[PDB]
C-alpha cells in the first residue's frame, strides 16, 4: 500500500509532534534541532510476529500493534536551523492535503 | 625466429609497444583474435606489451613476475601459434564455417526433400499398421472416446476426407473388416485380410502424439524380444563359448520353438553339455519368446521384420529432415541477425532460431507449392521473438505484458512527436483503450536493474554494493534490549504463584517452542480452558499493578 | 577449531553433497510480487526461506513451526541467513572443461595428459576427434583425427575404433588414464632418458604424476559435470529506490549457463542434427567458461553494459577481490575521525576527545554504566538518556573514559608510529587535539589533517594499548633508535632564544645564587634572558655503580641556561644547556638523557621541554618582518661583475672562439659562481651584528636578526631559502633539467618581474607534479618488503651459532663516514673481543654491546668486532633473540615473540619516503635504486670473477670471446669462461689467481659474489649498497633491517650432492628445510645432501611461501589456486597473513602464547 505523510505517527509522544501543523509537515519558522521530526511518514507493513515476553508484555499494557511503521523525515544530527521553505510535490493522481 | 626474435628481444628489453609487436607478428594472420592471444600470452610470458615505452624508472619498479613454467609453456604455444593460420576461438566464426561446409537448397531440391521425408513417415506408418495389436489398441482408444473419457476430435484429427460422421462410419467399416480378418487367419488370405485391414486404416489419421505412442509400444515390444536374445545368445556365446554358426542355422530361421535351444544340448559337444546350466535362464527367456510370440499376432521373427522397416522408414525420413535443416541454417541466420541487439546474444538467436526451423521443417507440405522460406521464417522468427521475450531479461515478464509494453513504447514515441512535448499517462490511456492504472503499473515495471559493480565513483573506487544496507539485522542495541526485556520477564514472572507463572509461560510462548492453547493448558491443569482463562487474566491483573510493573513499563517504547 | 585448511578438486558427487537442490529454471523472481521462483536461481526451496521462521506462501509464520517443511511450497521455515549459506548445483547435460585446469598456462589437463594445448582445444571445440583407446587396430592413442579422416578411418573399421570428440572425450581419455602406471613407465624411462630435454621433462612430468596420486584427486574432475550455484544472498538481486533492483554480474552469467543447458537438454531431446547439438555444446562451454573466468576465452561477455561482467575469479582476484579490500581492509565500527589542533597543554600520553565523539564511541560502556548504577532501569531508559545528554551521562563518560586508551592513526601508515595509544582528555568542540611532539611520527601537521580514532574494546586490547602502544612507549625510531619526541619549531627557537648570550644585557656578570635566584631576577625583570653572569650549579653524576655523587661549582651561563637547568633531570652533566641549543643538541639532550636514565625521566624531560621552549618563545616576542631581509649592499656589484663577464663570453663566442655549448657551460658557470658569491655576502652580512659593551668599545656578536635566528637555531629554514629570501634567486631548471640560462637576479624582499615569474614556475610546476605522484603510491616499497619478510619473527632465545659478520668502520676513501661504534650498537658479540694487548678478553660473548661496551670498544680502539646476524642465525622458520639484536623501539634486548619481519619493512620504506622519488646518478640514488637493489637484478655488465681457484691461463683467440681456463695448483680445471675481450681484463696470464676474485671490472653481480664468497659477502654488500644510498641522501636506518630482508632473500637451496638423502638434485628447496634434512639424515646413518645456496629478489623470494591462503593474496589467486587443487596442499596455518585472513590471532604478538599452546595440544 502507499505511505501518508500524516502526523499521527506511531509510538513518539506528542512533544516531537509540536511543530508538525495538521499535514504533517514542520512549520516555516520552526527552528528544529538534530532528532526533530520534520515530516511525519508512517508507512505500511506486515505483523511479523512479535516474540513471547512481547506478546506477553503487550498483554499486560494492552498496546496493541500499530502495522505502520515510523519511517518519517527526522533532521540530521548535528544540525540546528530554522525551517526557511518548504515545497510540496504531489503527483496528479494523489490529492492534495492541507499544507499543500 | 621471427616471433622467436620478438620474444627475446621484448624480454631483453623488458617491455613491448604494439608497434614492435605489429611489425614481429606473422603476415598470414588476418583476423584480430589470433592476434590478440599472442598479445595476451605474449604477456604471460611475460613483456607486458604497451603502447608506449616505459619510463626508466618504471622498469625498475615494476615487479617481474612469473617465471618460468608459464615462460615456458607460452614460447610452447607462441612457437607453434605461427604455423597453423586458420586456428580460431569464436563459436561463431566456427558456426559460420562448418555451416557454410554444406551447400544451398533450390525449389525442386525441397520439394525432392519434403517428399522424401513423407515417404519416410510413410514407411514408418505402414510397419507400425502391420502390427495388428496398434489398431486394437486404436480401437479400444475410440472406445473409450465413444464412452466419452476422450473427445471424437480429441483422440484423432479426423482423417482423410470433414464431418465426425464419415468418421465413425469408417470406424464401424473398420470394425466389420477387423472382425472378418481377425478371426480369418486360416493364412491363405489372411495375410491379405490383414493387408486389406491396414489399408482400410490407412486412409484414417490419428493426432501424433497417440501415434508416437504406438510407436513406443512397438518399441518395447521389440526390445523385450531382442533382450530375451541378449540374454540367450550371451549366456550361450560368452557362458557356452556358443559358434554364432549354430545360432545362425538353429536360432535364425525358426527363432521360436525349443529345437534351437532345448533341443541344442544334443548337439554332440561340449558347449551344448554346457547349455544345461544356461538352460534355465535360456529356458525362461524362450518363455518370455514365446508369449511375445503369441503377444505380437505373428512370430518373433516377422514382428523383428516389421518393426526393422518402421525402422528403416524413420531413419530415412530423419537423415531427410537433417538435410533440409542443414540447408536452411542460412536462413535463419539471416533472420535472427536482424534481433542481434535486443538482449540476446547471436549464438543464443541462431539456436532459437534453429530449434524452431526444426518445427517448421516437420510441418512442410510441398502439396501447396510455396517456398519453404515463405513458410519457416513464421516459425523461426517466433521461436526468437519467444526466446527473447523468455529468457532477455533477469526478472522475467511475461510475454503478452512484453507486447503491452512495446505498444505502450510504440503509442508514445507517436504521441510524443504529433502530441508536442510528452505523453502524460492520462494522456496515454486516453489515447489507448487502458484504463489508465494498468499503464501506470506497466510503466513501473522496472528495467534491466544494474550491475553492483557499477562505479560510484573515483572516491574510492567502491562499486555501487557497498551502499546497500542489510535491512534484516536485529542491530545490537536491538539485541541488548530483547534479551534484557527477557530477563526482565523472568525475574517479573518469579513474582508469581506457580500456577499463575506456569499458565503465563504456557499460554505465552516462554521457554518453550510454543504457544499453548487453552484446552491443551487446561488439559494439565484439569480445567475446561474457561477457570484456565481467569488464571491467566489474574495473573495479568496481578502483573498489572506498579511497583510490580514499573521495569517492565520502561521496556514499552513510545 | 579447525588449525588447517585443505583444498582438493571437487567430484561431481560431492558437489551434489554440498548442494540442497538443482536450480533448473532460469528465473530470479516474479516480477510482480517479487517473489523468489520455484527452480530459479533465487529459489526458497534450495536456498531457504526469505523471512525468519515463515515459509514463502505464509501457511508457516511461527517460531514453533521451527525446521518443519511446508507442503504448499516446500519452503522449510529456519533463518534467513541460511539462504546466505546454502549451495545448489546445476546437472550440466554435458561435461564441460574446468577453464582454470585448461587455459591455466601449464594447463594440467594437458601436461597430464601429456598433449599439447591446441591440440586438446580442437578436441574440445569439436575441431577433430581423439582416439580413445582404439585397441588394437593401428590407433594411436591421443592421436588426433579429424572428420573426413575420422569417417575414412571408420571405413574397413566397422569394429568399435573407440573415437570420440568434445569434453566427453577429454574426460574419456582422463578417466581411463593409470596414474601409477604412467609413474612407473616415466621411471623406467628416467632410467634410461639421460639426455638433457628428454628426462628433464621426464622427470617434470613425474613429479606431477606422483603428485595427482597422493593428492587424492581423480585425474577426470577436471571435466566438471555438476556445476554448484553460489547462494542467493552472495550474489543478490536487492531493490533500489522506486521499483528498482541492482543485481550482480553474477545472476546474469548463471542465467546464461542455465538457459544453454535448457536449451541443450532440449536440443537432445529433440534429435537434432550434429551441427546444431555440436554448437550448443561450444555454447555451453562458453557459457561455463565465462562463469567461471570471465576473459579467458576473449572476449569478456558485457553485460547491459560496454563492461565485462565479474564473474567468480573476479570475484575473488583484483583490488575490488575478496583478498585484497575485503580480507584485509575492512571497515570498522567504534570508530571515527575528525580534524586534529595542537592542544599544546597535554602531556605525551593523552590526545583531547571531543566530548561528542567521546560519547559516540563509547555508547555501549556508557549504557552499562547507567544500567549498572541505577541511573537508568534499563537499556533502553539510558538510550533515551544518554539521547537527550542529561547531567549525568557526562560524569559518566568521565568515570569509563578514564583509563581507556584510544587508537589514533593517520591516512598514510608508513610504520608504526601511526598508531598510538593515547589516553582521551575530554574536550569542548569537535577537533581532535593531538601532542605537539607526537606529530613527527605521525607526519601531521596542523593545516587540516584529520585522524581516526578507534576505540579498544577488550581487557587484552586495553592493555595491548596501554602497556604496547602508548605514546610514552614508542619515543625511538624503530628503524633507528635515536628518539623520535624532537621538539620541532616553536619550541627549538624558545630554547635557542633562551640559551643564547648576548654581550651587553641587564644585569652583565651578576654571581646568582643559582637557578632559582636567576630564574626570579629574569622574571622580576631585573636581569635580560642572555647575560652572562657567573651562576652556581649543583650537577648530579651517576659516576658510580649507579650512585648519583653531587657537585657544585660556579659556572658562566646566561640567565637562561641556567633557569632552564631547572627542568633537566639529575644525572645530565651541565655542559647540555651550557651552549646555544639549537635542534640538534636539543635532540642530543633528549638522547643523552635516555641513554643515562631511561624511560620516566626521559618523558618527564620531554614535556617539560615542550612547556618551556612554548612559554619563553612566546616571550621572545620573536616576530618577522620585511626589515629583516638585509639584502647585502654588494649584490648588484656582484651582478655588474657576472654580467660583464658573461657579455664577454659573449663576445668571444660571437668571434668563433668558443662553441655554442661551450658558451653555454661558461655563462650557466659564471651564473652559478656569482649567485654563490652574493649568497655567501647576504649571510655573512646577517649572521653577525655590532653591540655596545661594557667598556664601551664596539664588539661583534652573532645577529639576533629573526630570520636568521629561525634558519640558525635549526627551527625552520636555512640558508638556502634565506637566499632566495635576499640574496639573489639564481638560475632555474625546467622539467627536462637543463638549465635556463637567464636566471632570477630577484629576490622575495625584492619582486619578479613578469618573466622570472614565468621562468620559476617551470621547476615548480615539475616538483609540485612529483610531490603530487610521488604521495599516489607512497608506500609501494614498504608493501614489497612486507610481502617477503611478514613471516619472519623472532622465535627463539638463542640459536648458538657462532657465525656472524665482522663489522668495522666504513672508510670512505677519506676519513670514516660511519664509525665501528654505531654500526655495532645494539648487537650481540659472536666472539670474545681480545683487548690490542692480544689477551684480553674485551667483551666476552653473548654481550649486548650497549653504550657502556661501545664506549669500552672505542676506548680501546679494537675496530673490528664479529657480531652476530640475522642472516647468519641457525634457527628454523625463525630468529633467536642473539642473532637479531636489541629492538631500537625499545632501549633492551628483542623479545621471544616480536615480528621483526614487518618492522624491517616498514624501518626501510618508511624512511626511504624522504629519499628522493627518482633516481638522480651523480652513484645513483632515489627510492628506484634501492627497489631495484633488493629485487637483486643482473647488471648488464657484470665485471666477472674467478669462479675456481688456481694457475691463471687463456686458451682460443676470439670465438666471440676470448676464452680462459683456471687450473688448480693440484686440482683440475674443468672450468672456462667465453671472457669477453670487451671485458678488458685486469690480471695477467702469469699471475695464479685465487678463487672468488675479480677477472675484469665494473658492477658485480651479487648472484656470482654470493656464489664465490661467504653469505657474508652477498650481505655486506647489499647492506653497503642500500646504506650508500641511505647515507647519500642523509637518512639514517639501521643494517639489521636489511639483513632480515636479505636473510628472507637468500633462503632457497640449490642441492649438488643429494647424499643419503631424498632430495633430487636439480631442485631448489626452502633451505630451512634442507637444513633440518641433512642434520636429521646426518643424526643417523647417513650423510647430508651438499647444496649451493641460492639468492632471490624479493618479488622473486615472496612469491615462493610455504602458505597458499598468504600466497593467493599477494599473486594471481588463479594460479595459486589451481596448483593448489592439483596439488592437494593443506596451510597448517602457521603464518601472519593466513591468520589475519582467517580470522585468529597472528603467530607474532601476543598471539606466540596461544600459537604455543595450541601446538602443545596438537602435539599431544
Ligand atoms: C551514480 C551513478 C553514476 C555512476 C557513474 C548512477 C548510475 C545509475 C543510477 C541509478 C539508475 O539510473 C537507476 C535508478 C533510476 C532512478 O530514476 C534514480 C535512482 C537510480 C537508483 C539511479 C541513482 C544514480 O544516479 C545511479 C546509481
Ligand atoms: C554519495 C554517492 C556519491 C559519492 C561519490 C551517491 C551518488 C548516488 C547515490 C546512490 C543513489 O541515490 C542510488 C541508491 C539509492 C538508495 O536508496 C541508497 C543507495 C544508492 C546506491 C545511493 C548511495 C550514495 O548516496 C550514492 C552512490
Ligand atoms: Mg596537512
Ligand atoms: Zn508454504
Ligand atoms: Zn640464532
Amino acid at each position: 500500500g502507499p505511505e501518508e505523510i500524516t502526523a499521527d505517527i506511531p509510538n513518539v509522544g506528542e512533544a516531537a509532534l509540536s511543530k508538525l501543523d495538521e499535514s504533517g509537515i514542520v512549520y516555516i519558522g520552526a527552528e528544529v534541532t538534530g532528532g526533530d521530526i520534520l515530516v511525519g511518514k508512517v508507512t505500511p507493513k506486515g505483523e511479523t510476529q512479535l516474540t513471547p515476553e512481547e506478546k506477553l508484555l503487550r498483554a499486560i499494557f494492552g498496546e496493541k500493534a500499530s502495522d505502520v511503521k515510523d519511517s518519517s523525515l527526522r533532521v540530521p544530527n548535528g544540525v540546528s536551523g530554522t525551517v526557511i521553505d518548504v515545497q510540496v510535490f504531489t503527483r496528479d493522481g494523489v490529492e492534495k492535503d492541507k499544507r499543500a | 625466429s621471427q616471433l622467436k626474435l620478438l620474444v627475446t628481444r621484448g624480454k631483453e628489453q623488458g617491455y613491448l609497444t604494439y608497434a614492435e609487436v605489429n611489425d614481429h607478428l606473422p603476415e598470414d594472420i588476418v583476423d584480430s583474435d589470433q592476434i590478440e592471444d599472442i598479445i595476451q600470452m605474449i604477456n604471460d610470458m611475460g613483456i607486458q606489451v604497451m603502447e608506449e615505452a616505459p619510463d626508466a624508472d618504471d622498469l625498475m619498479l615494476a615487479e617481474n613476475t612469473a617465471d618460468e613454467d608459464a615462460a615456458e609453456a607460452a614460447a610452447q604455444v607462441l612457437s607453434s601459434v605461427e604455423s597453423e593460420i586458420g586456428r580460431t576461438t569464436d563459436p561463431v566464426r566456427m558456426y559460420m564455417r562448418e555451416m557454410g561446409t554444406v551447400e544451398l537448397l533450390t525449389r525442386e531440391g525441397e520439394i525432392d526433400i519434403a517428399k522424401r521425408i513423407e515417404d519416410g513417415i510413410n514407411q514408418v506408418q505402414c510397419s507400425v499398421a502391420e502390427y495388428p495389436e496398434a489398431i486394437t489398441y486404436l480401437l479400444e482408444q475410440y472406445d473409450r472416446v465413444e464412452a466419452e473419457e476422450a473427445r471424437l476430435s480429441d483422440l484423432i484429427t479426423g482423417f482423410v476426407d470433414i464431418d465426425p460422421e464419415l468418421a465413425r462410419e469408417k470406424f464401424a467399416e473398420l470394425r466389420a473388416q477387423y472382425v472378418v480378418t481377425r478371426d480369418t487367419i486360416k493364412h491363405a488370405t489372411a495375410q491379405e485380410e490383414i493387408l486389406k485391414l491396414s489399408e482400410v486404416f490407412k486412409q484414417f489419421r490419428l493426432v501424433p502424439k497417440q501415434f508416437d505412442y504406438l510407436v513406443n509400444s512397438m518399441r518395447v515390444m521389440m526390445d523385450r524380444v531382442r533382450t530375451q536374445e541378449r540374454l540367450i545368445m550371451k549366456l550361450c556365446v560368452e557362458q557356452c563359448k556358443m559358434p554364432k554358426k549354430n545360432f545362425i542355422t538353429l536360432f535364425t530361421g525358426n527363432e521360436t520353438s525349443d529345437t534351437w535351444f532345448n533341443a541344442a544340448i544334443a548337439m554332440n559337444k561340449p558347449w551344448s553339455e554346457k547349455l544345461h546350466d544356461v538352460s534355465e535362464e535360456v529356458h525362461r527367456a524362450l518363455q518370455k519368446l514365446q508369449q511375445i510370440e503369441e503377444e505380437t499376432g505373428l512370430t518373433i521373427e516377422q514382428v523383428k521384420d516389421i518393426n526393422r522397416r518402421m525402422s528403416i522408414g524413420e531413419a530415412k525420413a530423419r537423415r531427410a529432415k537433417k538435410e533440409m535443416v542443414e540447408a536452411n541454417l542460412r536462413l535463419v541466420i539471416s533472420i535472427a541477425k536482424k534481433y542481434t541487439n535486443r538482449g540476446l546474444q547471436f549464438l543464443d538467436l541462431i539456436q532459437e532460431g534453429n530449434i524452431g526451423l526444426m518445427k517448421a521443417v516437420d510441418k512442410f507440405e510441398y502439396r501447396r507449392g510455396y517456398k519453404f522460406s515463405t513458410y519457416a521464417t513464421w516459425w523461426i522468427r517466433q521461436a526468437i521473438t519467444r526466446s527473447i521475450a523468455d529468457q532477455a531479461r533477469t526478472i522475467r515478464i511475461p510475454v503478452h505484458m512484453i507486447e503491452t509494453i512495446n505498444k505502450l513504447n510504440r503509442i508514445s514515441r507517436q504521441m510524443l512527436q504529433e502530441m508536442g512535448r510528452e505523453p502524460t499517462p492520462e494522456e496515454l490511456a486516453e489515447r489507448m483503450l487502458m484504463p489508465e492504472d494498468k499503464i501506470r503499473k506497466v510503466l513501473k515495471i522496472a528495467k534491466e536493474p544494474i550491475s553492483m559493480e557499477t562505479p560510484i565513483g573515483d572516491d574510492e573506487d567502491s562499486h555501487l554494493g557497498d551502499f546497500i544496507e542489510d535491512t534484516t539485522l536485529e542491530l545490537p542495541l536491538d539485541s541488548a534490549t530483547t534479551e534484557s526485556l527477557r530477563a526482565a520477564t523472568h525475574d517479573v514472572l518469579a513474582g508469581l504463584t506457580a500456577r499463575e507463572a506456569k499458565v503465563l509461560r504456557m499460554r505465552f510462548g516462554i521457554d518453550m517452542n510454543t504457544d499453548y492453547t487453552l484446552e491443551e493448558v487446561g488439559k494439565q491443569f484439569d480445567v475446561t480452558r474457561e477457570r484456565i482463562r481467569q488464571i491467566e487474566a489474574k495473573a495479568l491483573r496481578k502483573l498489572r499493578h506498579p511497583s510490580r510493573s514499573e521495569v517492565l513499563r520502561s521496556f514499552l517504547d513510545d | 577449531e579447525f588449525d588447517a585448511i585443505k583444498i582438493a578438486l571437487a567430484s561431481p558427487d560431492m558437489i551434489r553433497s554440498w548442494s540442497f537442490g538443482e536450480v533448473k529454471k532460469p528465473e530470479t523472481i516474479n516480477y510482480r510480487t517479487f517473489k523468489p521462483e520455484r527452480d530459479g536461481l533465487f529459489c526458497a526451496r534450495i536456498f531457504g526461506p526469505v523471512k525468519d521462521y515463515e515459509c514463502l506462501c505464509g501457511k508457516y509464520k511461527r517460531l514453533k513451526h521451527r525446521g518443519v517443511i511446508c507442503e504448499k511450497c516446500g519452503v522449510e521455515v529456519t533463518q534467513t541467513k541460511v539462504r546466505r549459506e546454502r549451495m545448489g548445483h546445476i546437472e550440466l547435460a554435458s561435461p564441460t572443461a574446468h577453464i582454470w585446469f585448461l587455459k591455466s598456462l601449464p594447463s594440467r589437463i594437458g601436461l597430464l595428459l601429456d598433449m599439447p594445448l591446441r591440440d586438446i582445444e580442437r578436441v574440445l571445440y569439436f575441431e577433430s576427434y581423439v582416439v580413445i583407446e582404439g585397441g588394437m587396430t593401428n590407433l594411436e592413442r591421443q592421436q588426433i583425427l579429424t572428420e573426413e579422416q575420422y569417417l575414412d578411418a571408420l571405413e574397413e573399421f566397422g569394429d568399435e575404433f573407440d573415437a570420440k570428440m568434445g569434453a566427453e572425450a577429454i574426460q574419456a581419455l582422463l578417466k581411463s588414464m593409470d596414474l601409477e602406471q604412467e609413474c612407473e613407465q616415466l621411471r623406467e624411462e628416467l632410467n634410461e632418458t639421460n639426455s638433457e630435454t628428454k628426462r628433464k621433462k621426464l622427470t617434470k612430468r613425474i613429479k606431477l604424476l606422483e603428485a595427482f596420486v597422493q593428492s587424492g584427486n581423480k585425474p577426470e574432475w577436471m571435466i566438471l559435470t555438476v556445476l554448484p550455484v553460489l547462494p542467493p544472498d552472495l550474489r543478490p538481486l536487492v531493490p533500489l529506490d522506486g521499483g528498482r533492483f541492482a543485481t550482480s554480474d553474477l545472476n546474469d552469467l548463471y542465467r546464461r549457463v542455465i538457459n544453454r543447458n535448457n536449451r541443450l537438454k532440449r536440443l537432445l531431446d529433440l534429435a537434432a542434427p550434429d551441427i546444431i547439438v555440436r554448437n550448443e555444446k561450444r555454447m555451453l562451454q562458453e557459457a561455463v567458461d565465462a562463469l567461471l573466468d570471465n576473459g579467458r576465452r576473449g572476449r569478456a561477455i558485457t553485460g547491459s553494459n560496454k563492461r565485462p561482467l565479474k564473474s567468480l575469479a573476479d570475484m575473488i582476484k583484483g583490488k575490488q577481490g575478496r583478498f585484497r579490500q575485503n580480507l584485509l581492509g575492512k571497515r570498522v565500527d567504534y570508530s571515527g575521525r575528525s580534524v586534529i589542533t595542537v592542544g599544546p597543554y597535554l602531556r605525551l600520553h593523552q590526545c583531547g576527545l571531543p566530548k561528542k565523539m567521546a560519547l559516540e564511541l563509547f555508547k555501549p560502556f556508557i549504557y552499562g554504566k547507567l544500567e549498572l548504577r541505577g541511573l537508568a532501569t534499563t537499556i533502553k531508559a539510558a538510550k533515551k538518556m544518554v539521547e537527550r545528554e542529561e547531567a549525568v551521562v557526562w560524569d559518566i563518560l568521565d568515570e569509563v573514559i578514564r583509563e581507556h586508551p584510544v587508537l589514533l592513526n593517520r591516512a598514510p601508515t608508513l610504520h608504526r608510529l601511526g598508531i598510538q595509544a593515547f589516553e582521551p582528555v575530554l574536550i569542548e568542540g569537535k577537533a581532535i587535539q593531538l601532542h605537539p611532539l607526537v606529530c613527527a611520527a605521525y607526519n601531521a601537521d596542523f593545516d587540516g589533517d584529520q585522524m581516526a580514532v578507534h576505540v579498544p574494546l577488550t581487557l587484552e586490547a586495553q592493555l595491548e594499548a596501554r602497556a604496547l602502544m602508548m605514546s610514552t612507549n614508542n619515543i625511538l625510531s624503530p628503524a633507528n633508535g635515536e628518539p623520535i619526541i624532537v621538539p620541532s619549531q616553536d619550541v627549538v627557537l624558545g630554547l635557542y632564544y633562551m640559551t643564547r648570550d648576548c654581550v651587553n644585557a641587564k644585569g652583565e656578570g651578576m654571581v646568582l645564587t643559582g637557578p632559582k635566584e636567576a630564574e626570579r631576577l629574569y622574571r622580576s625583570g631585573l636581569a635580560s634572558l642572555h647575560a652572562r653572569v657567573k651562576v652556581r650549579i649543583t650537577e648530579y653524576e651517576k659516576d658510580a655503580n649507579g650512585e648519583l655523587v653531587a657537585k657544585t661549582s660556579l659556572k658562566d651561563t646566561t640567565v637562561g641556561r641556567a633557569i632552564l637547568w631547572m627542568i633537566v633531570p639529575k644525572g645530565l652533566p651541565y655542559s647540555i644547556v651550557n651552549q646555544a641549543l639549537g635542534k640538534k643538541a636539543i635532540s642530543k639532550m633528549l638522547n643523552t638523557c635516555y641513554r643515562i636514565l631511561g624511560l620516566k625521566p626521559t618523558v618527564i624531560f620531554a614535556d617539560q621541554i615542550m612547556y618551556t621552549g612554548f612559554a619563553y618563545a612566546a616571550r621572545s616576542g620573536a616576530s618577522v618582518g620585511i626589515d629583516d631581509m638585509v639584502i647585502p649592499e654588494k649584490k648588484h656589484e656582484i651582478i655588474s661583475e657576472a654580467e660583464a663577464e658573461v657579455a664577454e663570453i659573449q663576445e668571444q663566442f660571437q668571434s668563433g672562439l668558443v662553441t655554442a655549448g661551450e658558451r653555454y657551460n661558461k655563462v650557466i658557470d659564471i651564473w652559478a659562481a656569482a649567485n654563490d658569491r652574493v649568497s655567501k655576502a647576504m649571510m655573512d652580512n646577517l649572521q653577525t651584528e655590532t653591540v655596545i659593551n661594557r667598556d664601551g668599545q664596539e664588539e661583534k656578536q652573532v645577529s639576533f636578526n629573526s630570520i636568521y635566528m629561525m634558519a640558525d637555531s635549526g627551527a625552520r629554514g636555512s640558508a638556502a631559502q634565506i637566499r632566495q629570501l635576499a640574496g639573489m634567486r639564481g638560475l632555474m631548471a625546467k622539467p627536462d633539467g637543463s638549465i635556463i640560462e637567464t636566471p632570477i637576479t630577484a629576490n622575495f624582499r625584492e619582486g619578479l618581474n613578469v618573466l622570472q615569474y614565468f621562468i620559476s614556475t617551470h621547476g615548480a610546476r615539475k616538483g609540485l607534479a612529483d610531490t603530487a605522484l610521488k604521495t599516489a603510491n607512497s608506500g609501494y616499497l614498504t608493501r614489497r618488503l612486507v610481502d617477503v619478510a611478514q613471516d619472519l619473527v623472532v622465535t627463539e632465545d638463542d640459536c648458538g651459532t657462532h657465525e656472524g659478520i665482522m663489522m668495522t668502520p666504513v672508510i670512505e676513501g677519506g676519513d670514516v663516514k660511519e664509525p665501528l661504534r654505531d654500526r655495532v650498537l645494539g648487537r650481540v658479540t659472536a666472539e670474545d673481543v681480545l683487548k690490542p694487548g692480544t689477551a684480553d678478553i674485551l667483551v666476552p660473548r653473548n654481550t649486548l654491546l650497549h653504550e657502556q661496551w661501545c664506549d669500552l670498544l672505542e676506548e680501546n680502539s679494537v675496530d673490528a668486532v664479529k657480531v652476530r646476524s640475522v642472516v647468519s642465525c641457525d634457527t628454523d622458520f625463525g630468529v633467536c633473540a642473539h642473532c637479531y639484536g636489541r629492538d631500537l623501539a625499545r632501549g633492551h634486548i628483542i623479545n621471544k615473540g616480536e615480528a621483526i619481519g614487518v618492522i624491517a619493512a616498514q624501518s626501510i620504506g618508511e624512511p626511504g619516503t624522504q629519499l628522493t622519488m627518482r633516481t638522480f646518478h651523480i652513484i645513483t640514488g632515489g627510492l628506484p635504486r634501492v627497489a631495484d637493489l633488493f629485487e637483486a637484478r643482473r647488471p648488464k655488465e657484470p665485471a666477472i670473477l674467478a669462479e675456481i681457484s688456481g694457475i691463471v691461463s687463456f686458451g682460443k683467440e676470439t670465438k666471440g670471446k676470448r676464452r680462459l681456463v683456471i687450473t688448480p695448483v693440484d686440482g683440475s680445471d674443468p672450468y672456462e669462461e667465453m671472457i669477453p675481450k670487451w671485458r678488458q681484463l685486469n690480471v695477467f696470464e702469469g699471475e695464479r689467481v685465487e678463487r672468488g676474485d675479480v677477472i675484469s671490472d665494473g658492477p658485480e653481480a651479487p648472484h656470482d659474489i654470493l656464489r664465490l664468497r661467504g653469505v657474508h659477502a652477498v650481505t655486506r654488500y647489499i647492506v653497503n649498497e642500500v646504506q650508500d644510498v641511505y647515507r647519500l641522501q642523509g637518512v639514517k636506518i639501521n643494517d639489521k633491517h636489511i639483513e632480515v630482508i636479505v636473510r628472507q632473500m637468500l633462503r632457497k637451496a640449490t642441492i649438488v650432492n643429494a647424499g643419503s638423502s631424498d632430495f633430487l638434485e636439480g631442485e631448489q628447496v626452502e633451505y630451512s628445510r634442507v637444513k633440518i634434512a641433512n642434520r636429521e639424515l646426518e643424526a643417523n646413518g647417513k650423510v647430508g645432501a651438499t647444496y649451493s645456496r641460492d639468492l632471490l629478489g624479493i618479488t622473486k623470494a615472496s612469491l615462493a611461501t610455504e602458505s597458499f591462503i598468504s600466497a593467493a593474496s599477494f599473486q594471481e589467486t588463479t594460479r595459486v589456486l589451481t596448483e593448489a587443487a592439483v596439488a592437494g596442499k593443506r596451510d597448517e596455518l602457521r603464518g601472519l597473513k593466513e591468520n589475519v585472513i582467517v580470522g585468529r590471532l597472528i603467530p607474532a604478538g601476543t598471539g606466540y602464547a596461544y600459537h604455543q599452546d595450541r601446538m602443545r595440544r596438537r602435539a599431544a
